[PDB]
RNA sequence: GGAUAAGUGCUGAAAGCAUCUAAGCAUGAAGCCCCCCUCAAGAUGAGAUUUCCCAUUCCGCAAGGAAGUAAGAUCCCUGAA
RNA sequence: UUGGCACCUCGAUGUCGGCUCAUCGCAUCCUGGGGCUGUAGUCGGUCCCAAGGGUUGGGCUGUUCGCCCAUUAAAGCGGUACGCGAGCUGGGUUCAGAACGUCGUGAGACAGUUCGGUCCCUAUCCGUCGCGGGCGCAGGAAAUUUGAGAGGAGCUGUCCUUA
C-alpha cells in the first residue's frame, strides 16, 4: 500500500530527459512537457521503466515520493493519450458554440460569455450542450473545466448549468 | 458553514481534515460542513 | 496625450445648434512654443517644456535668453512642463496651437485658485456656525479642538488660514469652440483662477 | 590612562553580498563594524567604524512565514495614519530601506548613531558605484 | 490594474481511496498598494536637467582674511489678480 | 451599566443634557463579497470576511433613554474625564426667596413637586492651522522638475432595456 514506491513504464513514442538536477522533460506524439521537482528526491530511468526514491522517511519526503510518481504518470499518460474532460449543461436556452478556437456560451445572462484556451489546449463542441476540454496536463484541463463550470454552476432545485458528466448533483424540492 | 470551536463529525460520512492549520469537516451534506474560528 | 497652456480672460454664454445655452470660459493661447525636450537617459523622464508669453528684454535675463535661444524665440513668462505625451511628434522651436483640439474633446484643465486671504473656519472649511441667539456667545468659531486624554491636539484639525492660491484641476470638461485666428478656446463652464491668469489645458486623463 | 582616539582614523571600505543571508544575523555584524567594535582602537564617542557597502539586497533570505506575516508598521502623526508593509513587498519594491531599518534599529541612538549610519550605502543588485574608494570584501564570521 | 481576506477550486500525496495542502498552480471583495487630485529636496540622504557669470585686486610664508565687482537680487517707489 | 475598595485629587480635577468640532474600535445598520438554509422567485434568516465611505428631519419631554409622524440604502453599538464649559448655552440638578402635600410640638426637613434665580480669565510653553525671516545643501545665480514621503477623495438611490 504505497504510491511512490511503485514504478512507471514508458511504453514507446516517449523520451524522458533529466535536463539537469530535476527539470524533467518528456516528449511524444501529443507533444511534450516539463516539470521541476524537489531536489532531495532521486529519480532514475532504467530501460523502459522509471524508478523513484527518497532519502528518508518524514512527513515531507513520503508525500513528495508519492506525488512525484503520480504526477509523472499523469505527464506520460497525457503525452501518450492526452487528458479529456466532458461537460454537460442543462436548461432550455442553454447552449454553446465557438468563435474559432474560442468558446462561446449562451446560457442565462443578458450577455453571452466568451472563453479562451490560450495554452495549447483545445475545446470541442460535438453538440450544442455537450463540451469537451482536451489537452495534456490534468492540472490545466481541470482548471479550464472549473473556469467553465463557475460561469453558471448548477442549481439544486432544477439541475441547471454546467455539469461534469460524472457529477452527482444535489437536489431540493421547489416549494 | 457552521463555524464553531466544537467541531465534530455528525454522520459517519462526515470526514474531519485539517487545512491551513485549521480544522474542518467535510461531507456531501453541506449542513455538516464545519470549521473552527 | 496632449496639452496646451494659455491665459484666462472671462466668461460668457454660447448657444449650441439650439436655444441651449452654454456657460463658456474664454482662453487665449497665443501659439505656445517648445523650449526643451527631456529624456529618461539624462532627465529621468520623458517630457517637454512650453512657453507662453512674449516678454520684454528689460524683464528677461541672460540665462532665460540662452535657454530659449536654443530655439529661435523670445523670452517667456509662463513656462511649464508636460509629461507622458508622444515625444517623437514634437521638436524644439516647434509651435503648438489651438487647432490641436476640436469642438467636442473632453479636457482636464488646471489653474491657480483666487486668493481669498486669511479667512475663518466656515468660509475655508465649510463648518457650521453656532446659534446667533438664545444666549449664545459662540458663533463663527471652529469648534472644539478635541478630547482630553491625549493632552494635545490632533493634526488635521481645521482652522483659519490663507484660503486660496492653490493649484486646482478640473476634470472632464468639454471644449465648445476654437478660433485659431484669434488663438482662442471656448470651454464649457468655469475654471479655477482669476482673469489674466495662467491656465494649462490637457487632454483629459480618462 | 589608555588612548582615546581622535582624528587618527583610517576608515576602510568593505563590501558584503547577501545572496542567501538572513538580514538579522548579517546586520548584527555590519552594525558592529560600523560602530568599530572590530578594532582595538575603539572608543564609544568617536565613530571609529568602517564604511560598508551591501549588494544584492533583494536577494536576502528569511525564515518561516515572515514574508507573508512580518509587518513593518509606520505611523504618521495623523489620526488613523498607520500604515503597514509586508517584508515581501518591501523586498521587491525596495529592500534597501528594510535593511536600513534593521541596521538602524540595532545601531545606537543619538547623533553618533546617525553619523555611523551615514557610512552605510546599500545597493540593489551588484553594481557598487564606489569603485574609487578601492574597497575590499568582508566575509561574515557568522 | 497588481497582490490578497472569507469563499471557491484544479492537480496531488502523506494515509494504494478520498482530500483546496504539505510540494506546486488559479481565482476571489465598496477593503490593501496603485491608477485620480493636492503638498513635497530642511528627503541635513539636502536630488536631477537647461541656461548665465568669471576665476579680479590687496594682504598674508601658507592657512586664511577684506574689498571692490560680474551674472543676479534687493532697498525705495507705483499698484493689485 | 448597577455596584464593591478607597489608590491620586478637598492650599478646588466643574457635575446632566444640548450646540460646534471631530476622532478611534468593530461585537457591521446600509453598501461590497461569500457558506448554509425548513434558500422555488422577489423578500428573507443565520453565519463568515470586511470599519473605505455613509449612517435623516420633526412632535412630547430639561432631559439621556423612550413613544409617536413622515422618510431613508440604512436611520449601528460603544470609547475618548458617561469626549469637548480657559470653545458656547445653562433648561435640570444643587445656595439664599416663596408656596402645595406630608412629617415634626417647634426651629425646619423631603432622589416629593412648583415659580424665580450673577457661568470670570489680555494665552507664557507644548500642541494645531497659516505665514515670513536666517542659515545650510563645497562657487555664485534664474527657471523647470523628479519623487521618497504626506494629505485629500473615496456614499447611494430611482427609472428603461435585458424581460
Amino acid at each position: 500500500s504505497r504510491v511512490g514506491k511503485k514504478l512507471l513504464e514508458i511504453p514507446s513514442d516517449v523520451t524522458v530527459t533529466l535536463n539537469d538536477n530535476n527539470t524533467v522533460a518528456v516528449k511524444g506524439p501529443k507533444g511534450e512537457l516539463t516539470r521541476t521537482f524537489h531536489p532531495d528526491m532521486e529519480i532514475k530511468v532504467e530501460d523502459n521503466v522509471l524508478t523513484v526514491a527518497r532519502p528518508s522517511d518524514q512527513k515531507e519526503h513520503r508525500a513528495l515520493h508519492g506525488t512525484t510518481r503520480s504526477l509523472l504518470g499523469n505527464m506520460v499518460e497525457g503525452v501518450s493519450k492526452g487528458f479529456e474532460r466532458g461537460l454537460e449543461l442543462v436548461g432550455v436556452g442553454y447552449r454553446a458554440s465557438k468563435s474559432g478556437n474560442k468558446l462561446v456560451l449562451n446560457v442565462g445572462y443578458s450577455h453571452p460569455v466568451e472563453i479562451v484556451p490560450e495554452e495549447g489546449i483545445e475545446i470541442e463542441v460535438p453538440s450544442q450542450t455537450k463540451v469537451v476540454v482536451k489537452g495534456t496536463d490534468k492540472e490545466r484541463v481541470g482548471a479550464i473545466a472549473a473556469n467553465i463550470r463557475a460561469v453558471r454552476s448548477p442549481e439544486p432545485y432544477k439541475g441547471k448549468g454546467i455539469r461534469y458528466e460524472g457529477e452527482v448533483v444535489r437536489r431540493k424540492e421547489g416549494k | 458553514m457552521k463555524v464553531r470551536p466544537s467541531v465534530k463529525p455528525i454522520c459517519e460520512k462526515c470526514k474531519v481534515i485539517r487545512r491551513k492549520g485549521k480544522v474542518m469537516v467535510i461531507c456531501e451534506n453541506p449542513k455538516h460542513k464545519q470549521k473552527q474560528g | 496625450t496632449k496639452g496646451i497652456l494659455g491665459r484666462k480672460i472671462g466668461m460668457t454664454q454660447v448657444f449650441a445648434e439650439n436655444g441651449d445655452l452654454i456657460p463658456v470660459t474664454v482662453i487665449e493661447a497665443a501659439p505656445n512654443v517648445v523650449l526643451q525636450k527631456k529624456t529618461a537617459e539624462n532627465d529621468g523622464y520623458e517630457a517637454i517644456q512650453l512657453g507662453f508669453d512674449d516678454k520684454r528684454e528689460k524683464l528677461s535675463n541672460k540665462p532665460e535668453k540662452g535657454h530659449v535661444a536654443k530655439a529661435e524665440t523670445a523670452p517667456k513668462r509662463f513656462v511649464k512642463e508636460l509629461r507622458g505625451v508622444e515625444m517623437d511628434a514634437y521638436e524644439v522651436g516647434q509651435e503648438v496651437k489651438v487647432e490641436i483640439f476640436s469642438a467636442g474633446e473632453i479636457v482636464d484643465v488646471t489653474g491657480v485658485s483666487k486668493g481669498k486671504g486669511f479667512q475663518g473656519a466656515i468660509k475655508r472649511h465649510g463648518q457650521s456656525r453656532g446659534p446667533m441667539s438664545h444666549g449664545s456667545r459662540y458663533h463663527r468659531r471652529p469648534g472644539s479642538m478635541g478630547p482630553v486624554d491625549p493632552n494635545r491636539v490632533f493634526k488635521g484639525k481645521l482652522l483659519p488660514g490663507r484660503m486660496g492660491g492653490e493649484q486646482i484641476t478640473v476634470q472632464n470638461l468639454e471644449i465648445v469652440k476654437v478660433d485659431a485666428e484669434r488663438n482662442l478656446l471656448l470651454i464649457k463652464g468655469n475654471v479655477p483662477g482669476a482673469k489674466k491668469s495662467l491656465i494649462t489645458v490637457k487632454s483629459a486623463v480618462k | 590612562t589608555p588612548m582615546a582616539n581622535a582624528s587618527t582614523i583610517e576608515r576602510k571600505w568593505l563590501v558584503v553580498d547577501a545572496a542567501g543571508k538572513t538580514l538579522g544575523r548579517l546586520s548584527s555584524e555590519v552594525a558592529a563594524i560600523l560602530r568599530g567594535k572590530h578594532k582595538p582602537t575603539y572608543t564609544p564617542h568617536v565613530d571609529t567604524g568602517d564604511h560598508v557597502i551591501i549588494i544584492n539586497a533583494e536577494k536576502i533570505e528569511l525564515t518561516g512565514k515572515k514574508l507573508t506575516d512580518k509587518i513593518y508598521y509606520r505611523h504618521t502623526q495623523h489620526p488613523g495614519g498607520l500604515k503597514s508593509r509586508t517584508a515581501l513587498e518591501m523586498r521587491t519594491n525596495y529592500p534597501e530601506k528594510m535593511l536600513e531599518l534593521a541596521i538602524k534599529g540595532m545601531l545606537p541612538k543619538g547623533s553618533l548613531g546617525r553619523q555611523m549610519f551615514k557610512k552605510l550605502n546599500v545597493y540593489r543588485g551588484s553594481e557598487h558605484p564606489h569603485e574609487a574608494q578601492k574597497p575590499e570584501v568582508y566575509e561574515l564570521r557568522g
